[PDB]
């Protein structure tokens, strides 16, 4: 999170954090839905032009967590993967479109103070919050700049009218994506960078007042470079996909 | 299956103690 | 960098 500032203790306790056995180290981040289900970026997991391609016995997960290298023992819960479901279509090829994975936790996490899932929109949300000037929040323990922080970084960001963001990349924009960021005439900084991915990009509901996760850490041209803006995977349009795997496969 | 849980959204140590985090007003005033 | 975890967590 380049330009954010440090996170209060529970302010996100839907963040995970994606964590390799061998060697140790961070992977991504990604959202808990429900007490087994995890949502994260399919490109954390397989991006064949980088030689990337993690399977459940390669990582952890890591619930409950501020700091980012410290074992927070009884706070922190460390979660083994069952299956990982990475969306059939995803593009990996030419622009990222449909990059979203669903990882099934072995076993259930219990809720605490620190372990709370947050809400997946309806069509009425997205309606009401999806729109250009309103203002996002992305979490993550990845890169301050184009660096490591010691605990979790928040950054609030406002989406972009989709011909900006049309225009400000060479890329091929689907409309699984959404862009956020300031624009150059708003003063303004911040954005999600390196190790940032997977993780959660939340609205608050000012009618039920919730928190929905509307899009997923995904790509961008840097990190907080004027002109450019990060890229987020849909969460609404892809939403009647997360649905189809949670409910065939428990 | 479905909207999710009744849970979802909902901070213990926030929504829950009717408390409000630092900078949540900043995306509200956006709407 | 990182804490060590406990060793049950890595079998
Ligand atoms: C790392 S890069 O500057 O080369 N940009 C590519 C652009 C791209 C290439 C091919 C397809 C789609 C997009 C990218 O973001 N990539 C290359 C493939 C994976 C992704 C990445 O690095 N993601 C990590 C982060 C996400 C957050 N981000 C941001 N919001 N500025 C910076 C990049």
């Amino acid at each position: 999170i380049v330009e954010g500032s440090d996170a209060e203790i529970g302010m996100s306790p839907w963040q995970v954090m994606l964590f390799r056995k061998s060697p140790q180290e961070l992977l991504c981040g990604a959202s808990l839905i429900s007490d087994r289900w995890v949502l994260t970026a399919a490109h954390c997991l397989l991006y064949p032009p980088w030689d990337k391609n993690f399977t459940e016995n390669d990582l952890l997960v890591r619930i409950g967590k501020h700091s980012r290298t410290r074992y927070e023992r009884n706070i922190e819960k460390i979660s083994m993967l069952e299956k990982i479901y990475i969306h059939p279509r995803y593009n990996w090829r030419e622009n990222l479109d449909r990059d979203i994975a669903l990882m099934k936790l072995k076993k259930p996490v219990a809720f605490s103070d620190y372990i709370h899932p947050v809400c997946l929109p309806d069509r009425e949300t997205a309606a009401s919050l999806l729109q250009a000037g309103y203002k996002g929040r992305v979490t993550g323990w990845g890169n301050l700049k184009e660096g490591q922080p010691s605990v979790l970084q928040v950054v609030n960001l406002p989406i972009v009218e989709r011909p900006v963001c049309k225009d400000s990349t060479r890329i091929r924009i689907t409309d699984n994506m959404f862009c956020a960021g300031y624009k150059p005439d708003e003063g303004k900084r911040g954005d999600a960078c390196e190790g940032d991915s997977g993780g959660p990009f939340v609205m608050k509901s000012p009618f039920n007042n919730r928190w929905y996760q509307m899009g997923i850490v995904s790509w961008g041209e840097g990190c907080d470079r004027d002109g450019k803006y990060g890229f987020y995977t849909h969460v609404f349009r892809l939403k009647k996909w997360i649905q189809k795997v949670i409910d065939q496969f428990g | 299956f479905g909207s999710g849980e009744a849970d979802c959204g909902l901070r213990p140590l926030f929504e829950k103690k009717s408390l409000e985090d630092k900078t949540e007003r900043e995306l509200l005033e956006s709407y | 960098d990182f804490e060590e975890i406990p060793e049950e967590y890595l079998q």
